[PDB]
């Protein structure tokens, strides 16, 4: 495979507000003849060119002729916008050099079109609203007013609308990852095990995720209870290291987030209602007969 | 049925195929207003967004990014390309409502950092994820601090030619009730 | 696993691990487990086999 041109740029970035970068061009000839290549760029009013090299063309090189083509531009609009540029080789014009063949076969003018981005003028966000309407056979409306302009900065803001009801998940690229026993601490590990129950669920019920993985992080269940025997307390309750604090509560998110699912998962490997019954009557008794006990 | 006060009005549909269908419109009314009407049975829920910028020129505010940029100005040939950064950052407001999580730092227009990477890489204060997001910089769950501390990196110049207008990277939450404290300060080579 | 055991140690003691509650702590949920697992074993209408 093989072409003696290619185009490499200035890829200018989301940049400023002020839009008068750098952009510039350069075609490099690997093949050894020395060709003329008669070059211009496509632009429109969206934007301000300017002219850099406005009397002289950018004419003629030689193989693996180094030239700097580049011109200044400070656009009006924001936003995505791609840049059209086309450097064809044309006949008759063996006068840049000694002669110049300018043949080529379809690919004969070399032309490039690149989507720069501009970041606008100031920290970016926005400002939504929600709105339902629930007729049953009828009719009903609203009326929505979008509207706080403080502290405004120019042609910045715009809006927009839509709603939806999507079905057919597509794919599962966001599904897939890992992590393990906390290198650094057992701390941590509250964090590792509580997303790591509910991956149970998804085995199967996805049909676009990756079960297997998810058939490791039970591998990893079967001992993340084990941890969850050491890290409960005697009484019932549940610490990150667990008893040696006997007249008090713990956190619950954790056990009540798990203790259905200890109870979805003492099929596989086998927890007692004891288990569970214990988590819950030590519930039962921190309840007052009148206050939300403190 | 989406309606405004520019004697404008778009109507759309919708049913079981157009279920999936996100139905994009926007307008250039600097009013803002939407009345909607719509029909049929059951419930369904539209949404709306309006972008915007902020930030043209804020006024200072009660929390303090400490971030310094270079020796006060290039004014020698070499620079406007090797200048390290350094950034030294705290708020007090800190108190029983999550880990650290919060930060933002990116590049202004055309600097390419790389020993930012490895500055990064270094920094670890008894406690760290040694975080990292190849823009930015994420080394702070730790416990409530009055410190700060700081660090310096340094870029190299991507961009030669740069219209006049700053970079300016600020994420700021620590209390509901104040005002939500901005610090900031650009880079003087220009 | 699918089955019961003698009992009259455990009744015997199950009082007395509640009064050995003291020196030593053994739990609540040492004895509702002991008793829970008995709940289970009475039919509705039969006397248990
Ligand atoms: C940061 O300030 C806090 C203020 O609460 C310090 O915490 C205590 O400060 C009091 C005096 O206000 C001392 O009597 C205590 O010995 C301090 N320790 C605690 C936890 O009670 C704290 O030491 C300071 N340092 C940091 C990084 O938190
Ligand atoms: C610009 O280029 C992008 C990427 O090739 C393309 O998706 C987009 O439609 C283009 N926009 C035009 C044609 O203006």
């Amino acid at each position: 495979a093989f072409q003696p041109f290619f185009v490499e740029l200035t890829m200018p970035y989301s940049v400023i507000r002020g839009e008068a970068f750098t952009l510039k061009a350069t075609v490099l000839n690997y093949l050894p003849k020395c060709i003329r290549v008669s070059v211009q760029l496509e632009a429109s009013p969206a934007f301000l060119a300017v002219p850099v090299e406005k009397e002289q063309a950018p004419h003629c090189i030689c193989a693996n002729g180094r030239q700097t083509v580049s011109w200044a531009v400070t656009p009006k609009s924001l936003g995505n916008v791609n840049f059209t540029v086309s450097a064809e080789a044309l006949e008759s014009q063996e006068l840049c050099g000694t002669e110049v063949p300018s043949v080529p076969e379809h690919g004969r003018k070399d032309t490039v079109i690149k989507p720069l981005l501009v970041e606008p003028e100031g920290l970016e966000k926005e400002t939504t609203f929600n709105s339902l309407l629930c007729p049953s056979g009828g009719e009903v409306s609203e009326e929505l007013s979008l509207k706080l302009p403080p502290n405004v900065v120019e042609e910045s803001a715009r809006a927009s609308v839509s709603v939806l009801g999507d079905i057919l998940g597509s794919a599962m690229q966001n599904t897939q990852n890992l992590l393990q026993m906390p290198y650094g601490c057992g701390e941590q590990n509250m964090v590792l095990f509580a997303p790591n129950i509910y991956v149970l669920d998804y085995l199967n019920e996805t049909q676009q995720l990756t079960p297997e993985i998810k058939s490791k992080a039970i591998g990893y269940l079967n001992t993340g209870y084990q941890r969850q025997l050491n890290y409960k307390h005697y009484d019932g309750s549940y610490s990150t290291f667990g008893e040696r604090y006997g007249r008090n509560q713990g956190n619950t998110w954790l056990t009540a987030f798990v203790l259905k699912t200890f109870a979805q998962a003492r099929a596989y490997i086998f927890i007692d209602e004891a288990h569970i019954t214990q988590a819950l009557i030590w519930l039962s008794q921190r309840q007052k007969d009148n206050g939300c006990f403190r | 049925t989406i309606q405004s006060s520019g004697t404008f009005s778009s109507k759309f549909q919708v049913d079981n195929n157009n279920r999936l269908l996100l139905q994009q419109v926007s307008l250039p009314e600097l009013p803002g207003e939407y009345s909607m009407k719509v029909t049929g049975e059951g419930c369904v829920y539209l949404q709306t967004s309006l972008k915007y910028n902020i930030l043209p020129e804020k006024e200072e505010f009660p929390f303090a990014l400490g971030v310094q940029t270079l020796p006060q100005t290039c004014d020698e040939p070499k620079a406007h390309t090797s200048f390290q950064i350094s950034l030294s950052v705290s708020y007090t407001g800190s108190r029983s409502a999550s880990n650290m999580a919060i930060v933002d730092v990116k590049m202004v227009s055309g600097f390419i950092p790389l020993k930012p990477t490895v500055k990064m890489l270094e920094r670890s204060n008894h406690v760290s994820r040694t975080e990292v997001s190849s823009n930015h910089v994420l080394i702070y769950l730790d416990k409530v601090s009055n410190q700060t501390l700081s660090l310096f990196f340094t870029v190299l110049q991507d961009v030669p030619v740069r219209d006049l207008k700053p970079a300016i990277v600020k994420v700021y939450d620590y209390y509901e009730t104040d005002e939500f404290a901005i610090a900031e300060y650009n880079a003087p080579c220009s």
